[PDB]
């Protein structure tokens, strides 16, 4: 009831010794009350390290989108080896969403290795049953067998209506998911622990498929982009192996359901001006020239047998001297054009000089063969050049002519597939202009290229008229690693020039403030040159590819100095050091910031001769490489742009939490209000607000003004209410609760952005038997939900928003202003739900938690206290706060990555991935939050390390002066594995 | 509660094999962020573990060996005596002596 | 009680019968998802005699349902586990017990 | 938007006449040739006369019988008429409102594939 406070530790350290002397029952009291639970000390256990594989293929649905609804794969597993170590092999299989699955190595949801399943946005399927939402759900299937080796999973997406099957071995499961989110691309993806050898098979050449696709199901190899090839690649990495060694990588620049829609530009609300009349009758002209000339030059050499047939199609000269249909198609050609150039911004205009005179109308070549061969070219080109600022008019252009035939053939209902394929309705450069394949570009362009060029000879006027948090990725150095005196240098590499900032940083460093923006970084951006300690400013000059930067540090001096391949960048005016003031401080870190697809190689020094350029620059001047002599490669802290919720600081200059007490006719409360509402540099931007705490749920689900205390007694309907503070407008509040794996940091919030999945069991004849459901965020609509009103819209009611929730039956009702709201939900046994709000601010108070009682109802207090469990006094201890979402926070690196080996071993033999040797990490699960993360992870975290140090002592008291009945029970929690490792553990 | 013996036997000195060379091959960055840190409980559990008789004649000699091999070889570059040390580690080394 | 659910097939022939030893290596787990128990971490199989009373009965009648080399779940209710008093800082009292059971030998 | 309303052809012995009719009802444009683009069983879609606007005849691959192509362009209802059935017109039949009027295309390649298909009626011949 106070939170994890090492005093009170220490406390029970004392009861277990006194003087050398053992208090037996003191200790065996301990033992039993505060292990048993494993819900208050921090557990540890040894996990295994989990990587995703995906194929680089994406298939979304959207509205008017290319891509095609219904798809399909197969993965053949050839060797598996079942408990390589003491942990069972974890292998998966499924789709995954684009979207937020992150499945960064090492730590996680639960007890961690996250794969295709433990989250809401990846769906799987081992060999016995399916994951999703951290939740393994038994799926009947004829071998009811884990995947062995020799196993083929035929996976199936049906986008149309939302469903992932799966096919084991043939045959297919009898469960599958329902009713997803379809935000975001899927793609195919396998997780495993190594010891895992898999095949995958995606139809064509890249993998034949063993068995037959379902009916209606395009194998997946058909959504292959025209610009890229494909390939197998992990999902989302921050380090790669170079050839230098390690590189780290930024974040991606993936692709999003709507980038697949064509959205062209309206050209027929465009009037058509007397220029019309005037050019577009002779450009169309040309334009039948040129058709002419091309088929002159041999190929579709014209005959007189018919007028239009077979390569003998140009007819009736260069002149449009054709019937009235084929006169007009040949008439409204360049009108089409004048029609996109007036819609994109370019001005049609007139020959003011003799231009058309000047132009020779007569084709050099001139052979014409034949009286139709007469082609009258004008030779723009040599007349007047194409400006590049044209061509990418031309471009444009294109661009609008590509997207609006790519909407009538989506409105008639052609889909998108790499292999081309008429009476399917697929064609391979369906693909918007922007993903369009640079052959098929200059296919579109073949005659706009000219079109627009002969504009510019008739003298025409014509002229030119991703998620926040995640664009940039901050690597730095170990906090214990600050170094506070001495001269350093440390290297960084740009493979991939770009936004990839680099210099030292104060241990204090914000992750998600950009690096350099403020004062804890004193940074170098290569991208253009400047230099950032406040602000951009101007120094040096901009990087290329594999260009190294050896920053440089003199703490003696106080100075930092950078330098490209051992050139000293200059400032602007003229000293070679970038900065020539600055305080030791509490010390600095050698820091970067890649953004997004931006390669570096962040090269310390441990080995001095592979530090390259040290001898020009750095050696014989006084800098020691940083981190020469350290063994071990040195930590790195990468921030981790994963939402999760931590405590409102005290200090937080736009919001503060106040802890008002209970006092009468007034429950204790927590109210949230906004420090500068209402002035300048007011944050209002969507806020997410959990309780610390988290109520769960009975395990076993049972069927189950004056107060009556039997009913307290016997009643499992524990809620709260939440107090909406008028001011703030109720269409911009959620009230409800939240499971621990909620990660949404959506500043446009609504509960159409909610997580939700349903996973349906049934039989072999197809009957439903289960359709449960899943969610990340249960709460009612106040967005939408509030009584109504035609004046008063600052309601003198706080629209009380109580929130009945019994945790025997699992039902989920929600009230508002003493009326039942419609909205009720009903979840699985063995829930962890903590009440949360998501509220844009609006006024000055906005909202409270009310943690309160009702009649024949009892307290939160209740739910989350074990020693309160029946006490109806409402209660809110020290432990009850306010976490806000944090949209990044740091992550340590694991020192060692697995090694997954992909290529391609054949047509038949599809693809190929091959995790052998094993990696495992020591986790440390917080029982409250259902997170793990890794206990080498605790050496910056030292309020967890501090409490973790003195629960180890409290397992070494308890069990002192031979009391081997409480080593025994030790043993359960900390294993020998666990020990051995922690013996051989050296970071 | 046992725990295998041989595993415990082996890895004991092994660890401190790799940590008196960790420490004389001039770490800056210490096994557990310091020498003390490093040495101490790798100590602790060494001279529990010879006091309890596990090790063997052959393992007791490699520990002298590691001690100092100046006189304890029989007819590690550095020993664990001459290399500088904390006083904790004087003290854990203290009871090994003893 | 006690329900046995195959995670993978072994033989399905030869079944430990009265009389013999039964090598295991299994992964106690709790109620609760909390892990208590596994013999990998070890590094040694569970050797006990059968029907000589030396595991909880639970344990003891879900190792006669299986076979070899057949992996298998079994879920130890309270009942045929420690149950009351439970196992004093192991097992909290009144929890359902749940085995990833694995039949590696038999001699 | 452009659909080719496809009315059912008739089962009747070689050299019988046939009329074929379908209606491309949408946009006023890229419907000037509305000639069908029989597929075959186990062949490339052949390509009947794609008469223009005006019902401008051309040359086609398939012209072996008559295949009188005679579009009504006073509703856009064009009628391939088939007086001498063969083995090869029992095919599987495919009005066609495509852009380019008798193939001429002096204009770019997005435009040339401005073709809005058919329904398909198999135009088995006995």
């Amino acid at each position: 009831k106070h939170g994890r406070n090492h005093k009170v530790l220490d406390v029970l350290c004392s009861l277990c010794v006194c003087n050398g002397v053992a208090v037996r029952s003191n200790q065996d009291l301990i033992t039993e009350n505060l292990l048993p639970g494993r819900e208050l000390l921090l557990q540890t256990n040894l996990i295994n390290y989990v990587t995703s594989i995906r194929p680089n293929i994406f298939v979304g649905r959207a509205e008017g989108s290319t891509q095609y609804g219904k798809w399909y794969f197969e993965v053949m597993v050839d060797e598996v080896v079942p408990f390589l170590t003491a942990q069972a092999t974890h292998l998966r299989v499924g789709w995954a969403l684009t979207e937020g699955y992150s499945p960064y190595p090492g730590g996680g949801e639960g007890w961690g290795g996250n794969g295709v399943g433990d989250d809401l946005y990846s769906y799987g399927f081992d060999g016995l049953h399916l994951w999703t939402g951290h939740v393994a759900r038994p799926v009947t299937s004829p071998g009811q067998h884990l995947l062995a080796p020799e196993d083929v999973v035929s996976c199936c997406l049906d986008l149309s209506v939302p469903s992932i099957s799966f096919r084991i071995n043939g045959c297919p499961v009898q469960g599958v998911f329902e009713a997803f989110n379809l935000d975001g691309l899927f793609f195919p993806v396998v997780s495993f622990s190594a010891g895992v050898k898999v095949r995958f098979l995606l139809g064509g050449r890249h993998g034949e498929f063993k068995f037959l696709p379902p009916p209606g199901y395009a194998p997946c190899h058909e959504a292959v982009l025209p610009r890229e090839r494909l390939r197998l690649e992990p999902i989302k990495e921050y380090r790669r192996e170079g050839p230098r060694g390690p590189h780290l990588v930024g974040p991606s620049r993936c692709l999003s359901h709507t980038d697949f829609v064509p959205c062209p530009v309206d050209t027929v609300q465009i009037v058509l001006p007397p220029h019309l009349e005037r050019i577009r009758e002779k450009l169309a002209e040309n334009i039948h020239e040129l058709w002419a000339l091309t088929r002159i030059e041999q190929g579709w050499t014209y005959g007189p047998v018919r007028d239009d047939n077979k390569r003998l199609h140009p007819c009736l000269v260069n002149f449009h001297s054709l019937p009235e249909p084929e006169r007009n198609y040949n008439l409204q050609m360049s009108g089409e054009t004048l029609k996109t150039l007036l819609a994109l911004g370019c001005h049609v205009g007139m020959a003011d000089e003799k231009a058309e005179d000047n132009l020779k109308k007569t084709k050099l070549p001139k052979t014409y063969m034949m009286s139709n061969g007469y082609k009258p070219a004008p030779l723009d080109l040599s007349h007047v050049r194409l400006t590049p600022a044209q061509t990418t008019l031309v471009d444009r252009l294109a661009e609008n002519g590509h997207n609006v035939w790519a909407r009538d053939r989506v409105a008639q209902g052609w889909s998108y597939s790499a292999v081309q394929d008429i009476p399917a309705r697929r064609n391979p450069r369906l693909v918007p202009y922007r993903l369009l394949d640079e052959a098929t570009k200059r296919s579109n362009r073949d005659s706009l290229c000219q079109a627009v060029r002969t504009l510019l000879g008739y003298g025409y006027n014509i002229e030119p008229p991703q998620s926040r948090w995640d664009r940039v990725r901050i690597f730095r150095a170990e906090k214990s690693y600050t170094v506070q005196s001495g001269r350093w240098y440390f290297e960084f590499e740009a493979v991939t020039t770009g936004e990839m900032r680099v210099g030292w940083a104060r241990p204090e460093l914000r992750p998600d403030v950009e690096l350099g923006a403020d004062e804890l970084a004193y940074v170098f951006n290569g991208h253009r040159g400047q230099r950032w300690h406040l602000g951009s400013e101007p120094f040096g000059r901009p990087w290329q590819s594999g260009d190294v930067v050896g920053c440089m540090i003199d703490l003696t001096e106080n100075t930092i100095i950078f330098t490209l391949n051992g050139e000293v960048l200059m400032s602007d005016s003229g000293s070679e050091t970038a900065f020539r003031e600055i305080e030791i401080g509490d010390g600095f870190l050698p820091v970067c910031s890649l953004g997004p697809g931006q390669v570096g190689h962040l090269n310390l020094g441990q080995d001095v001769s592979s530090l390259r350029f040290f001898a020009i620059c750095g050696l014989q001047e006084g800098f020691e490489p940083f981190a020469i002599n350290m063994q071990r490669p040195v930590t790195t802290w990468f921030s981790k742009s994963l939402p999760q919720f931590e405590p409102v600081p005290p200090e937080h200059p736009h919001y503060e939490v106040a802890r008002m007490d209970g006092t009468v006719d007034t429950p204790p409360c927590l109210r949230l209000a906004h420090r500068t509402w209402g002035s300048q540099n007011s944050l209002v931007e969507m806020l997410f607000l959990r309780l610390s705490l988290p109520v769960q749920f009975h395990q076993h689900f049972r069927c189950t003004n004056r107060d009556d205390p039997e009913i307290i007694l016997n009643t499992t309907t524990y809620y709260y209410s939440v107090r909406v503070f008028a001011g703030q407008e109720p269409s911009c509040v959620w009230v409800g609760w939240v499971t621990p794996d909620y990660h949404q940091h959506d500043m446009n919030f609504d509960l159409s952005k909610v997580r939700a999945v349903t996973v349906t069991m049934g039989d072999e004849q197809g009957n439903v038997h289960s359709s449960l459901k899943c969610s990340n965020c249960y709460m009612v609509w106040g967005g939408d939900f509030v009584s109504p009103g035609q004046q008063g819209r600052i309601s003198h009611t706080d629209l009380v928003i109580g929130c009945l929730v019994d945790l025997a039956t699992g039902l989920m009702t929600f009230t508002a202003n003493g009326k039942e709201s419609n909205t009720f939900f009903q979840v699985e046994p063995n829930t962890k739900l903590f009440p949360a709000v998501f509220v844009l601010p609006t006024h000055q108070n906005v909202i409270q938690f009310e943690l309160g009682k009702q009649k024949n109802i009892m307290p939160l207090s209740a739910a989350m206290f074990l020693s309160e469990r029946k006490n109806p006094a409402p209660q809110c201890p020290p432990r009850l706060e306010v976490q806000m979402l944090m949209p990044v926070s740091w992550s340590r690196m694991p020192n060692h990555f697995l090694q997954v080996e992909t290529r391609r071993a054949g047509e038949r033999l599809g693809w190929a991935v091959q995790c052998q040797d094993p990696l495992t990490m020591m986790a440390l699960h917080i029982p409250e939050e259902n997170r793990c993360m890794d206990i080498l992870e605790l050496s910056e975290r030292l309020d967890l390390q501090r409490f973790h140090s003195h629960t180890l002592r409290l397992y070494r008291a308890v069990c002192a002066l031979g009391n081997n009945r409480v080593a025994h029970a030790l043993c359960s929690h900390v294993d020998q594995a666990q020990l051995l490792h922690a013996l051989e553990d050296a970071h | 509660p046992a725990i295998p013996l041989e595993a415990l036997r082996d890895k004991a000195l092994r660890m401190l094999g790799e940590a008196v060379r960790d420490g004389g091959q001039h770490a800056r960055d210490p096994v557990g962020g310091s020498v003390e840190f490093q040495f101490v409980p790798v100590l602790k559990l060494v001279s529990t573990l010879l006091v309890m008789g596990i090790f063997g004649d052959e393992d007791v000699k490699q520990i002298l060996k590691m001690i100092e091999p100046e006189v304890f070889t029989e007819e590690l570059e550095e020993g664990l005596l001459q290399m500088k040390l904390p006083e904790s580690v004087k003290l854990q080394m203290c009871n090994l002596l003893e | 009680g006690v329900e046995i659910e195959t995670i993978s097939p072994g033989d399905g022939r030869t079944f430990p019968k009265k009389g013999q030893t039964c090598v295991v290596h299994y992964t106690g787990m709790l109620q609760n998802g909390k892990k208590f128990d596994s013999s990998r971490d070890r590094n040694k199989p569970f050797k006990f005699r059968i029907g000589k009373q030396e595991v909880i009965k639970g344990f003891e009648e879900g190792a006669a349902q299986m076979s070899l080399g057949q992996r298998a779940k079994l879920t130890c209710t309270p009942d045929v586990a420690y149950g009351a008093t439970g196992h004093p800082g192991v097992i909290p009292p009144n929890a359902t017990l749940i085995f990833d059971v694995e039949l590696l030998n038999l001699e | 938007q452009v659909q080719l309303q496809e009315s059912g052809g008739g089962l009747m012995q070689a050299g019988g006449s046939l009329r074929l009719s379908c209606t491309a009802s949408g946009s006023i444009f890229s419907i000037n040739s509305m000639g069908w683009y029989r597929q075959a069983p186990g062949k490339q879609r052949e390509l009947v006369a794609t008469i223009t606007s005006g019902n401008s005849i051309n040359y086609a691959d398939s012209v072996k019988g008559r295949f009188t192509i005679s579009r009504d362009n006073a509703k856009n209802t064009v009628y391939l008429q088939m007086n001498s059935l063969k083995p090869e017109d029992t095919a599987v039949y495919y009005c066609n409102a495509d852009r380019v009027p008798n193939g001429y295309n002096p204009w770019g390649t997005p435009n040339d594939e401005y073709d809005y298909w058919g329904q398909g009626t198999q135009v088995t011949v006995s």
